């Protein structure tokens, strides 16, 4: 039973339930996190209703593996007075959003890389690959870069993927289901 | 171990000489079960003790849970595994794992408040 | 749920109360990091075990107990605080640079408050409902 | 799939409705009585296109009502196991995709979409994607799905779809 | 072509092409999204049902 | 026992005549237009509305003559009235795809002839 392997490990029970698994930091991507969370999670809303502290709180969550209440109660000096218990929960929530954003950006980068290889084998991707994939600072504009890619290359993704599935079968000579016409 | 078999059930023989034979239950008499084998080549009725049969289902069948943790709930089978069938409860719309072996506070018209 | 039910199942099966927080890692199979996280939040009706000071903090609590004049010191201090004003945040902050490695001044604040009264409830005192609430 | 079929219905008409406009009143009662209805036998009756003939009104003995057996041709949507039909994804959830095929609501369970697909609970809106993000399906996307099962309800039909075959999926 | 049998039809198709390319450009979307964030009006009217 | 993949349908439905999404769109729009002209205080059902706009999203053809033409040029072949409708609704591009969607087509035609049929249908799309 999954409860047995989940209960056996050394991490908090809520950490295994979380969709995004907790992974260590590198201090540079963590600096980018503290900046990103401050600019997106502590910015003016549309309807009528510290970075150092966030950096330390995130360091506790990703490297020390401390839960929000532990950080609040036993690590007050590091987060207070600019971060309170609810702010720590908000940071712990935004950690998921940041991880998904970064993973999405990476997956799309690898997709663009494959598209360049495909076009070289057969407009083109010259500067937009580095420029736009690195520029994305939010999920909203991420979708823009995805749909922009699909406008030109959306016709060829099925061709490329069906060719990759055939390539795998030929190499042997997974769910290798072909893809729709997408017209 | 008294079985949940009822006429109309699809079953597969799980033990004995006729293993993997599929048929439909016709009658249930204690722990004796009469089934109609499902083959163009076999039309005659067969009787098996209830220990020797197991229910079986295919994806897309519509079924009702008649025992255990969710008894009374119903839904469509979305996937079948040798260990269990996973079905999508029609109205509460949840995935719900179940064993193949299992498939007054108010009165009708009563007035209830809901929100204040 | 997973870790808790396991912990309770063990404690139940053994038929014994937790004499001390160290008993968690000794008797149960919980890892150091979960112990680090929860040990502060688990009460025990070794006298410090029934208070908010964390096991890592026990050395500091013992130090304050000795300076306040160490089970014999603690028990007397727990009955009544000999001197509330005795500690000096500048002295602790200065020694922390070589013994603790950090600006723990608020932690000392909380240790003092804890030694004053073990596990003082922070909820606001109960009050009869206001006429508006009653309505 | 949509079909054009001859169907029959027997409508009970209250004596007060007799008189000159009688038959047009039958025509009008028929439309309101079968259009939009749904049955496991024929599917959803989308619209009555024409009325073939109104049978002779048999006056029921004892009660004044005369019943008219009327034959008509209607546009009917009948799903089947094995169908491959275009569907619009209306809501994406942690447990499959909720989509609509014409009037028929349909569901694609998480267990019947390719292994690569995974749910993204925080996208705007939430969506399913592969590990390469090559195909991302969300609300209002068009999906060719294959119906593998169906359940019939009172004036409703619900179907369960799949994306497991070779040419199903997005658009 | 048979998909656009006249200069008028071919020109509308070209307009569609340009319209898509403009509407999908991340830069145009970024500036227009910013425009909707700062200067956006909400209009409401009741339906034939909501009137009652 | 019912499965469209192998062309097995109930006796009650076998005698039915299929309709293309464009065809139904023309019928249903005629119906709504007739609803407006001969105005009477009568209402259109949700099933009709969500079928009209759905058919509008998947109406591969718009010109009334393009529907009759794709239907006639297709029925000139030996397809079942089921394949007649789903190949005009789905508009498969490669013959291999058409056979994947409708397995009944396997061995029914040679791939190059089938591709010819699909190419013809695709040129008719509007």
């Amino acid at each position: 039973d999954q409860d047995n392997e989940i209960r056996a490990t050394d991490l908090p029970e809520r950490f295994q339930l979380r969709s995004i698994p907790v992974k260590g930091a590198e201090d540079d991507e963590l600096e980018e996190e503290a900046d990103w969370i401050y600019r997106n999670a502590f910015a003016t809303p549309t309807i009528s209703l510290t970075i150092q502290k966030i950096k330390e709180a995130l360091g506790f969550m990703r490297n020390q593996h401390f839960e929000v209440p532990f950080i609040a109660f036993y690590r007050k000096e590091y987060v207070e007075p600019e971060l309170h218990i609810n702010d720590l929960w908000r940071v712990w929530q935004w950690d998921e959003k940041w991880t998904q954003l970064r993973i999405r950006k990476e997956n799309l980068t690898r997709l663009f890389e494959k598209m360049q290889a495909y076009q070289y084998e057969q407009r083109a991707l010259d500067t937009t690959d580095m420029e736009r994939l690195k520029d994305v600072q939010s999920m909203d504009e991420l979708k823009d870069v995805y749909n922009h890619f699909l406008l030109y290359y959306g016709r060829d993704i099925p061709k490329m993927q069906n060719a990759a599935k055939a390539s795998r079968k030929k190499l042997k000579r997974g769910p290798e289901l072909k893809q729709a016409s997408r017209r | 171990r008294e079985h949940n078999f009822q006429p109309g059930d699809n079953v597969e023989v799980c033990e004995g000489e006729l293993i993997n034979l599929q048929g439909k239950i016709l009658s249930v008499d204690g722990n004796k079960i009469t089934i109609m084998p499902k083959h163009e080549d076999l039309k005659d009725m067969l009787e098996f003790p209830a220990q020797e049969l197991r229910k079986y289902f295919k994806m897309g069948d519509h079924v009702k849970v008649i025992a255990g943790r969710f008894e009374g709930d119903t839904g469509l089978i979305v996937r079948v595994e040798e260990n269990f069938v996973i079905l999508f409860s029609d109205l509460t719309m949840h995935e719900l794992k179940v064993l193949p072996r299992d498939l007054g506070q108010h009165e009708w018209g009563e007035l209830v408040q809901l929100d204040p | 749920p997973r870790k808790g039910t396991h912990l309770l199942k063990i404690l139940k099966q053994n038929n014994t109360r937790l004499e001390s927080r160290t008993q968690l890692v000794t008797m149960c199979h919980m890892g150091p990091k979960v112990f680090m996280n929860c040990a502060g939040f688990l009460k025990i009706d070794e006298v410090l075990d029934g208070s908010r000071v964390h096991p890592e903090t026990y050395e500091w609590a013992r130090k304050m107990a000795v300076d306040a004049l160490p089970a014999g010191a603690l028990e007397e201090i727990l009955e009544n605080p000999e001197r509330l004003k005795d500690l000096d945040l500048d002295a602790f902050a200065e020694e922390l640079e070589r013994q603790g490695y950090g600006d723990k001044h608020i932690t000392l604040y909380d240790i003092r408050a804890e030694l004053s009264c073990r596990y003082k409830d922070l909820r606001t005192a109960y009050r009869s409902p206001n006429t508006e609430e009653i309505f | 799939m949509f079909y054009h079929i001859s169907l029959e219905h027997e409508i009970l008409l209250h004596p007060r409705y007799f008189g000159p406009n009688l038959l047009n009143t039958v025509k009008q009662k028929l439309f309101t009585e079968v259009e939009g209805t749904c049955t496991g036998k024929y599917g959803f009756v989308i619209a009555v296109t024409t009325i073939d003939n109104i049978g002779a009104g048999v006056i029921q003995p004892g009660r004044g009502f005369v019943l008219y057996p009327v034959k008509y041709k209607a546009i009917v949507f009948r799903p089947f196991k094995g169908e491959v039909v275009d569907a619009v994804v209306t809501q994406v959830n942690k447990v499959g995709l909720f989509t609509e095929i014409g009037p028929m609501s349909c569901f694609i369970s998480r267990h019947s979409i390719p292994s690569e697909m995974e749910f993204d609970p925080n996208s705007n809106p939430p969506c399913y994607k592969t590990m390469d993000e090559d195909i991302v399906i969300q609300q209002d996307d068009e999906i060719r799905l294959k119906i593998v099962g169906t359940r019939v309800d009172k004036n409703d039909i619900f179907a369960i779809g799949s994306l497991m075959d070779d040419y199903l999926g997005l658009v | 072509c048979s998909q656009f049998p006249t200069p008028e039809a071919v020109l509308e198709g070209a307009r569609y092409m340009v319209a898509l390319q403009i509407a999908r450009e991340p830069l145009v979307r970024q500036v227009l999204r910013q425009t909707f964030q700062e200067r956006a009006k909400l209009n409401i009217t009741p339906t034939k049902k909501g009137r009652k | 026992e019912e499965d469209a993949s192998q062309l097995i349908f109930p006796k009650e439905f076998e005698t039915a005549e299929t309709l293309l999404n464009s065809e139904v769109h023309m019928l249903l729009e005629h119906r709504k237009q007739q609803n407006e002209s001969a105005e009477d205080e009568q209402e259109l059902s949700e099933v009709f509305m969500k079928t009209l706009n759905y058919t509008a999203r998947f109406s591969r053809f718009k010109n009334r003559e393009t529907i009759a033409s794709v239907r006639s040029l297709l029925l000139q072949k030996k397809l079942h009235k089921f394949e007649l409708a789903c190949l005009a609704n789905l508009c498969p591009e490669t013959a291999e795809e058409s056979k994947a969607l409708i397995p009944s087509l396997e061995g029914r035609f040679e791939d190059e002839e089938l591709q010819q049929i699909l190419d013809d249908i695709q040129t008719k799309r509007s």
